[PDB]
């Protein structure tokens, strides 16, 4: 919870903070790697990856 | 025949939840060669109180199998996974995805289950409205007679809880049909690429001048029977024809039948006033008196 | 969520900024007084004051 | 089994974002224009009937992120190039309710059948953003047969009319462009055209100036006017 | 054995209660853990579920003869079941509480049901050997809500009601435009400027005074013909 909204700070600072993000194209989409968890935070994640993207261009 | 020793009440309270939603659990087992919910025969639960879940669950279960008929036909009639269907058939569905939220909002609050008496008792109102609502579309009408089996249904009143939600349906399906209606009676402009609803062309040759149209026929060529939207569509659909006729030869020179009867004298009004406007429009340009002395 | 909210107010902001840079690959100035004239004739005056602040700027 | 079913809603919220999930792969088909979802094998075949019913709604949306970053290869003047941007603040609107549905996610109260109720009025409206991107990717139509195209798809459309009303604003969103360049061409005379944008002849004998090249979508007593 | 009984209630089969559908029953008790006495209301409990079969079965052939009153019936029988679905859920509760309660209080309960049961299944055969249509369902129902019973007359009254809403539908219909609505023509006024109509004495009432039939018919008749 918390620790996903540090995450989207320094993506939005810059590039990827927490995990790897591997995509400076097109956006800069986060992978977490986790399958147990729900769905809901990759929507959400994807979303600011894409004003990560938008602020590194 | 014994399968096994008992299982637990509160696995049941969850059992009849999953089955009204339409989905597998552990004592239900769907089959698709009869389309309908299984329960396990014998002494596997079968009832804490002797052999009587055996016969109470096989009631709610095929209350539940009506649930899943509703679902499977709205997703096979939607534009996006076929092209074969009316306009009309599309809009009585989506009066009919508004109904299965109401129902999906009312088996999230059936938690928490005391037996199994108070919520079959609670879906007894919603037993009889399930099972109406399913097999009115499975005959096969499709569009236009669609149309014209949901208003005999609407019509069927005596009942009060199943009397407005096929109202309703009444007021989403003619949502498309009345669209059509005054795009036609107000510029002339036919709208719909694919509809139950017969399509001509108007063709008019060029070198007589005929009736501006040349030949038009009828899509409902001799029967005529146009149904089951307000006039009752036997005289004014004769006359929506023939307004719709002549505002393009302007162009480029408590009860459902009476509700049904409100929407009726509006569609007699303008008729009559777009009538009056081709009355004027022959006085301004043939002058036929004059001609009519002539002759 | 509520941070969506809070940063969906940029995203009018920031997307205009990429419909910006996306015209102009090219520093010569001249085509850039094209550029921004192209895009106060567009309507909407929340990024048509934007547009404007370039346009006595590109102009300047 | 509950425990399971919070593994899929992660899951689940992931692929709502556009990105790879933990136990749901993505297979491209030509680069994920059309996502063929590898999800993890089952022990229960409830909850896979459960997901299955999901992933259109990804299918869809992956048309569409497919074609409106298409149009960063669009990157000239032209109608298409403010058509998917502004289907973009339509993928920015989607996903302000994915962050309500994580702002959900605070604490447990979601299943696999509660979402999926929530994805019911954002189905059709994916599906008929599908249809129309995939239709403008196939013959490459430009300017205003494109706006035929978009008419055709409106007049197919006719019934559903709260979802007319979108598409209604797609097109018009798409013609935004093409109505300021007609202003210069029917009130000033002079016309300014950055790559085809409107039809035009260049301008004594000298010739016609008939032109045809877009085709408005409309009759053709316009387009002569 | 508690589960067992709320479920032989419900009407589906089992293979100690095998059922074949709807109609036909075999006991089957060479059991173990019931007693001789247990056995005999047993029968006493699947007595309660097999009228409750013998109801839907007359649901799904007017739901899902003829007439529009027969589905206006329906509606007026699924309000009889409302409580007794009712109390099918009160009783899953009670073997959550406790598991080890035996089987006198659902004796109990469905002796409390054992005088509505009945009383409503002389109702429908006396319907179904008649072979009544129209208005005359209604007033069949009205001599049946003419008997006692207090719990039993307010429910064939709840039964009369909803299809006289449908009857109350009908000249509400028929005295706003003149519109007689009517496909199997079950109506007593028929068709037989001025387009003349007609009475029909089967589908009029008896407890409606038969001089007050023609003041909605002849009023109705003249507002038809403009």
């Amino acid at each position: 919870e918390t620790s996903l909204v540090r995450d989207l700070l320094y993506v939005f600072q810059g590039i990827d903070g927490k995990f790897v993000k591997m995509c400076n194209s097109e956006n800069c989409y986060k992978v977490d790697g986790k399958v147990a968890v729900s769905k809901s935070l990759k929507d959400i994640t994807s979303k600011l990856s894409e004003l990560g993207w938008l602020h590194n261009k | 025949q014994p399968q096994l020793v008992l299982l637990e009440e509160t696995d049941l309270v969850k059992a009849v939840l999953n089955v009204l939603i339409g989905v597998v659990s552990s004592t239900f087992s769907y089959n698709q060669a009869l389309q309908s919910f299984a329960v396990k025969q014998g002494v596997y639960i079968s009832g804490t109180s002797p052999d009587n879940v055996s016969s109470l669950l096989t009631q709610v279960a095929e209350y539940g199998t009506y649930y899943t008929r509703l679902s499977h036909f709205s997703l096979l009639t939607v534009l996006d996974s076929s092209h074969s269907n009316g306009l009309v058939f599309q809009a009585f569905t989506s009066g009919l995805r508004k109904y299965l939220q109401y129902y999906r909002a009312c088996v999230l609050s059936t938690p928490a289950s005391l037996t199994l008496l108070t919520i079959s008792f609670l879906f007894r109102k919603l037993g009889r409205q399930l099972r109406y609502l399913a097999e009115l579309c499975c005959a096969f009408p499709t569009g236009v007679k669609l149309l014209s089996y949901l208003y005999k249904e609407a019509l069927e009143n005596s009942s009060n809880e199943n009397y407005p939600v096929l109202l309703s349906l009444l007021k989403t399906s003619c949502e498309p049909y009345t669209r059509f209606i005054y795009d036609w009676v107000y510029s002339g402009v036919f709208r719909d690429v694919c509809g139950e609803f017969m399509i001509q062309v108007n063709e008019d040759y060029l070198g007589f001048r005929d009736k501006r149209y040349w030949t038009h026929g009828y899509v409902l060529i001799s029967k005529e029977v146009e149904d089951c939207v307000p006039v009752f569509l036997k005289h004014v659909a004769n006359e929506i024809y023939i307004c719709g006729k002549t505002i393009n030869l302007l162009k480029l020179c408590s009860l459902p039948v009476l509700m049904k009867y409100s929407v009726t004298a509006p569609m007699v009004s303008h008729v009559y006033l777009v009538n009056k406007a081709i009355v004027d429009y022959y006085f301004v340009e043939l002058k036929m008196e004059r001609h009519f002395e002539a002759m | 969520r509520r941070l969506l909210v809070w940063t969906f107010d940029p995203k009018i902001r920031l997307k205009t900024l990429a419909a910006l840079v996306d015209h102009c690959q090219g520093r010569k100035g001249g085509e850039l007084a094209s550029a921004v004239h192209a895009y106060t004739k567009t309507g909407d005056p929340y990024m048509r004051s934007l547009v404007q602040h370039i346009l006595g700027l590109v102009a300047y | 089994l509950p425990s399971q079913e919070t593994c899929l809603v992660e899951d689940l919220l992931y692929i709502l974002i556009g990105v790879d999930g933990r136990y749901i792969s993505v297979q491209p088909l030509v680069g994920r224009q059309s996502r063929s979802f590898s999800v993890e094998q089952n022990l229960d075949s409830s909850v896979k009937e459960l997901v299955n019913r999901i992933l259109p709604v990804a299918t869809n949306y992956s048309t569409v992120t497919r074609f409106v970053e298409e149009n960063s290869s669009f990157e000239y003047g032209q109608v298409n190039h403010a058509l998917g941007a502004a289907m973009r603040t339509l993928g920015k609107e989607y996903m302000i309710l994915i962050s309500q549905l994580e702002h959900l996610q605070r604490q447990g109260l979601l299943s696999l059948q509660k979402l999926w109720f929530y994805i019911q009025p954002t189905l059709r409206t994916m599906e008929v953003l599908a249809s129309i991107a995939t239709s403008l990717n196939k013959g490459e139509c430009f300017g205003g047969a494109t706006l035929s195209l978009l008419h055709d798809r409106t007049f197919g459309y006719t019934g559903d009319s709260q979802a007319q009303e979108l598409c209604l604003y797609l097109t018009k969103a798409a013609s935004a462009p093409y109505f300021d360049i007609l202003e210069r061409w029917i009130y000033r005379g002079i016309i300014n055209d950055p790559y085809s944008e409107f039809m035009v002849e260049e301008h004594w004998d000298q010739r016609y100036t008939i032109v045809q090249q877009q085709i408005p979508s409309f009759l053709q007593k316009v387009a002569d006017k | 054995m508690i589960h067992e009984l709320l479920l032989a209630l419900s009407g589906y089969p089992g293979s100690i209660f095998t059922w074949n559908k709807r109609t036909g029953l075999q006991v089957s008790q060479d059991i173990p853990f019931l007693h001789p006495g247990e056995t005999s209301v047993l029968n006493r409990l699947c007595k309660l579920g097999t009228d409750y079969i013998r109801f839907t079965e007359f649901i799904e052939q007017y739901t899902g003869l003829h007439g529009i009153y027969l589905r206006a019936f329906c509606r007026g029988l699924d309000s009889i079941l409302q409580p007794y679905r009712q109390a099918l859920l009160d009783l899953e509760q009670e073997f959550l509480a406790d598991p080890h309660l035996s089987i006198s209080h659902i004796n109990y309960s469905l002796d409390q049901f054992h005088l509505l049961f009945p009383s409503i299944m002389v109702v429908v055969e006396q319907i179904k050997s008649q072979k009544i249509h129209g208005c005359q369902i209604l007033e069949t129902v009205y001599k049946h809500s003419c008997g006692g019973l207090p719990p039993v007359r307010s429910a064939l009254e709840k039964t009369l009601a909803v299809c006289h809403g449908v009857m109350y539908k009908q000249l509400s219909a028929w005295m706003l435009h003149g519109l007689l609505l009517d496909q199997y023509e079950e109506f007593f006024v028929r068709q037989g400027s001025l387009k003349q109509f007609s009475l029909r004495a089967e589908m009029l009432p008896s407890y409606i005074p038969v001089r007050v039939a023609e003041k909605i018919l002849f009023v109705g008749e003249s507002v038809q013909m403009f």
